């Protein structure tokens, strides 16, 4: 498939206008519609001055119109995205859900896109999840992981209300998607909130436990194919420095590991660098979006 | 004079000093000294809270919720605390702890990060726990900035907050502006505490200053023993209020007699101020951040005093202990 | 106003040697102190000049020797000495001179004063400048230490300290006693504060003194020292530099100075035992300790049942003879 | 036969304190008390008890027509520097409780006998009658290479004199103690203390000796002589018995013993917390008593 898919965005806060930019740039995806609920939004405003159709009259409005996008991305909340999944569904529209909703499968695109390609409806997991499985999984595919153990560092001005409100549930989720997705065979995800000025760059650190006589050469080289890969859809996202593999130790239950130190800096679309989870998020929607429009 | 409640966390800022290698053993005689001394609140958990045990903070060698357990069984006339994190430890962590008989929630937030605990005390409440908040890292914004986190807490259900001077960098009164900033925010309706550490030789007179302008809740551990070089010593605290004439209702001479007779023979070493600690409070890092930093020297072979100066140049906050590689790696390679 | 940081590992630290010093940790001692910036450093027996004896414990080395050495090796320090009338004299004093010390500090009791007379009238003949210390000043009120503070200043005393020589002064109590002192001398002399770690007070006490209008403050490094140890040096060094208050002393060469120059010597570090906490507790003068832990392995009995029946006896500076007596009764008591 | 004729110069706080002491001697009546200052209380209260008082001084003494036989001189050394030859030169017997020291060194039970001849001796220093006694019990068994005492005074039994000499307390202790004594070195420490209600004088005394001491006869020998110092001073007490020490390596060989005494005065015209003044009154008063047989 060579051509554009249609898309749809409902939600037109921080992360849909951000995803307005990004599509904008596609090769593969054509955003013709920007719908939200309020009036005066700051999103739907951008999309007018960027000739997209804006509506602040719901998915109503959307579902009414003469030519239904192919695909809609929707970043609004778990409660709008689980009213909406069914009607997207009904219509025959291919959704990309960026909320905690999950009704479809969770994906992670240079990992588990593949088997889902043909899914009505696909989950964006959560942002941190966006910036660590892969490393995860980079691991994992070359040797047992028994357990992985995320760090996510981000700007206090990165992390809206929705963040705040449900600060255990990003710990839960991640760590069940670095299990069922990442491939360790147990996970922790560990979130921290930094309030430095100017606001600093994301950082992620993954560790994963690996046998004592693992191939490390092996283990960093396929790392760095999935850092090259993730830095072609965040080109900010960078190894801070060779991973750091270290023998077993009583403080880690005797597990020996290896230790990958993430930067992740924001393109700078709609929001500024700073706010790297938000634009990881966008950045891996938009590629999950122009791979099932390719698919 | 109003009295004093001494909170002893040898137990769980201890487990820092420990690398979280508590035996059960050593927990039940540390709580059957402390209990029998008087002391009211016996805090116990990982260093970094429930859930804490991790490749970031280290493991615990036994299992955590086992470990408050034994503490709830050892326990005649004390409260067991548990310290939360929020974004390490979770509300399912916390009703683990509840149903182990934990009757007090400690919950932690960077001092400048209130709202992300919101759940947690309310799930605290619902279980009946008495509740404290911790303002990590309190020297890193001033009392105006500071009382305002401390409101969003007692709004979400906690009946104290404290001043955490977790970096030890605090000096005397900075801690009085703070908590008399607090006093004035929620004092009506809540009570105000300060943890103090001991990299500036300053947690007791800290102490002594946040009670005298209206705290009633203070932390000490026997010994010293916690993070950095160490927290107010709970024995030292104890034989210093009396001297005060105020009450803490803890038997100096048992509180003396559990420090030297039952927690000393077990510290891995003194709880010290030396270069790597003192450089902890004069630029402000995270005390915890100290056995780490050793590990990482020795593994790079650059000192743990120049990560520590780094590490406070940058800023980092709880939890960040994987800054500490990244600048190890970094000054290996100067 | 600046603060002048006098140093007193190699004097107050010797009661935590058992005055073993070497002329090779004085020397390499001074060269650190030195170089840092520290502007007096105090070299004596613990109990000052004459100090070495059966009741103190002897030197291993002459402190006149140590003071040479001392001065031999220092660049831009002073080299000071402490005296107390009672123990040393003033043919002490003039062999401390002879050395090359140049400043002489004279401690009494908090309440004697008078005994000093000679000794001040003859340190400054010999052109030193002079520190009155009045010793465990928490056993009397702040205008009754001010008193006593005019009577040394009256003999030539250029500074007056408030010596908490207990580690038993708790905060507003340091306030009290160099306000009164300040009010009283301090248009014709400065004041100063040495404090104990017994209750981990010392670095705290130092601040407020300042504050209060202390020029002269007391540290060791390591916190090297009697009793549970004194302020120490390197963190009054940065402590004073968080605070924006002038030392002169490089913060990054104190704290190296400790951690690698008198670390490695220290025979155990200076530790806020139960026995240290209460001799603050009890106000027991902190170079107790280590006669009262000979005194507990020799007789069968605590330590700190010893020091806490000296403290109840209110026995002074120089009384260590008293905590065998105290001993000898409690090994009787268990019969 | 009868009693010796005495007089005391002096009338302050030694000097009234001998006189109570010597008027229930039954060796010595004291017949004359000389002073300087008409005002002086010691010529009161002598007065007050019927013995010839002057504010004219040695002039006056040595102008009556009954010259005492004895004259125990408590005023300071600069006065019986001056008094001295006078005594000499009229052939009276002189006690000298000052530091002048012009006549030999005494303390009554250890070398009091060497002297009985003598025309002027020396009472040494307070501190040095109360502890001299036991560095001589000492001695006197095995070598003592080093002696050293303590002694801890209530601050107000310190005088002015006493306070403006305290280096001078050390310098003639610690040399008494090796001439009168018998150490071959000594040291001195004198401590004020201002406990409330005022302390009764203390005095450690430290002896190095050998490390195959008899300990036994060690002992003996300080008993006996805190037994005879006892029967001049009866509140000179051991607080316990002496407590022998093992060789520290710093002590390079020698062994110590340490005897704890409590000096507690008679009150008669001092509290009995003024040990210090009421052992050298006590101690003057035997030596003179021992000079009048
Ligand atoms: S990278 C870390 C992201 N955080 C999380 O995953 C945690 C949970 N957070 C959420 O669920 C957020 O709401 C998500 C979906 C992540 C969106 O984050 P934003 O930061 O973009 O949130 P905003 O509030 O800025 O934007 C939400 C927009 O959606 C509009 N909206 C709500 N409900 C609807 C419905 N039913 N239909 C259309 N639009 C809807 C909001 O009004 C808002 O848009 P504005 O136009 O800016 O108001
Ligand atoms: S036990 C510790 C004793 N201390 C010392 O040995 C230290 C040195 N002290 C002295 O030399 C004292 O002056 C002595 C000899 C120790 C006397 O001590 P006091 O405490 O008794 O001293 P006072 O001042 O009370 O009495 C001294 C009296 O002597 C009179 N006096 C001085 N000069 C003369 C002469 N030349 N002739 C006759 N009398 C003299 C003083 O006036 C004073 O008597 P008052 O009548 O009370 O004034
Ligand atoms: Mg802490
Ligand atoms: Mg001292
Ligand atoms: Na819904
Ligand atoms: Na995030
Ligand atoms: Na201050
Ligand atoms: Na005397």
């Amino acid at each position: 498939h060579m051509g554009k898919a249609v898309a749809a965005i409902v939600g037109p806060g921080n992360i849909g206008t951000d995803l307005l930019i990004k599509l904008q740039r596609s090769e593969h995806i054509e955003v013709r519609y920007m719908v939200g609920v309020d009036p005066a939004s700051e999103g739907l405003a951008r999309a007018r001055k960027l000739g997209v159709e804006a509506s602040a009259e719901g998915v109503d409005w959307l579902l009414e119109q003469d030519e239904l996008p192919d695909l809609v991305f929707e970043a609004t909340s778990a409660k709008a995205h689980l009213a909406n999944a069914p009607r997207y569904a009904e219509a025959g529209i291919t959704a990309i859900d960026l909320t905690p909703a999950a009704v479809g499968p969770l994906v992670c695109p240079p990992v588990n896109l593949t088997e889902h390609l043909d899914a009505p409806n696909v989950n964006m997991i959560t942002c941190g999840g966006q910036a660590t499985i892969p490393i995860v999984h980079a691991v994992s595919r070359v040797v047992p992981v028994a357990y992985a153990e995320i760090v996510a560092a981000i700007a206090s001005r990165s992390a809206g209300p929705g963040t705040r409100a449900n600060i255990d549930e990003f710990t839960e989720t991640t760590a069940a998607a670095i299990e069922q997705v990442g491939g360790a065979a147990r996970g922790k995800a560990i979130i921290i909130l930094n309030p430095v000025e100017p606001p600093m760059i994301m950082r992620d650190t993954v560790y994963c436990a690996i046998p004592p006589d693992a191939d490390t050469d092996a283990i960093t080289a396929s790392i760095e194919e999935m850092v090259a890969e993730v830095a072609r859809y965040v080109p900010g996202y960078t190894l801070r420095t060779e991973p750091q593999y270290d023998q077993p130790r009583d403080i880690w239950k005797g597990m020996a590991r290896v230790a990958v130190f993430l930067e992740v800096r924001g393109n700078g679309d709609y929001l500024p660098p700073w706010a790297g989870n938000l634009d990881i998020m966008t950045a891996a929607a938009a590629r999950v979006g122009e791979l099932l429009a390719q698919a | 004079a109003p009295r004093v409640r001494i909170t002893d966390s040898t137990l769980r800022d201890g487990s820092h000093a420990m690398a979280h290698q508590f035996t059960e053993e050593q927990v039940r005689a540390t709580v059957h000294a402390l209990d029998a001394a008087g002391v009211e609140v016996i805090e116990v958990s990982h260093g970094d809270g429930l859930g804490g045990s991790s490749f970031n903070y280290g493991f615990s060698a036994v299992d955590e919720i086992d470990l408050v357990a034994a503490a709830v069984d050892e326990a005649v006339n004390a409260k067991i605390a548990v310290l939360l994190l929020p974004g390490v430890g979770t509300v399912r962590d916390l009703k683990r702890a509840h149903d182990a008989g934990a009757s007090v929630a400690r919950i932690a937030t960077h001092c400048t990060e209130a709202d992300v605990s919101c759940q947690h005390f309310a799930a605290a409440r619902e279980l009946g726990m008495e509740t404290v908040g911790f303002l990590m890292l309190a020297h890193r914004i001033g009392p105006e900035e500071l009382a305002r986190q401390a409101r969003i807490m007692v709004d979400a259900g906690a009946q104290c907050v404290y001043v955490v001077d977790s970096a030890g960098a605090l000096v005397l009164s900075d801690v009085q502006a703070r908590v008399q900033a607090l006093v004035r925010e929620i004092g009506h309706e809540a009570q105000v505490g300060f943890h103090g550490h001991q990299n500036l030789s300053l947690g007791v007179a800290n102490s002594v200053l946040a009670y005298q302008n209206g705290a009633r809740q203070i932390d000490g551990a026997l010994c010293a023993l916690g993070a950095g070089a160490g927290n107010s010593p709970t024995e030292i605290l104890a034989a210093t209020f009396e001297r005060l004439n105020i009450e803490t209702g803890v038997n100096v001479q048992a509180a003396l007699a559990a420090a030297e007779e039952v927690v000393r023979p077990y510290l891995p070493r003194l709880p010290w101020a030396d270069r790597a600690a003192i450089v902890q409070g004069y630029a402000g890092v995270y005390s915890s951040f100290l056995l780490h930093a050793e590990r990482a020297a020795e593994r790079y072979g650059v000192p743990a005093h120049e990560i520590l100066q780094r590490v406070g140049e940058a800023g980092y906050v709880g939890g960040q202990e994987d800054m500490i590689i990244d600048i190890a790696v970094q000054l290996a390679e100067e």
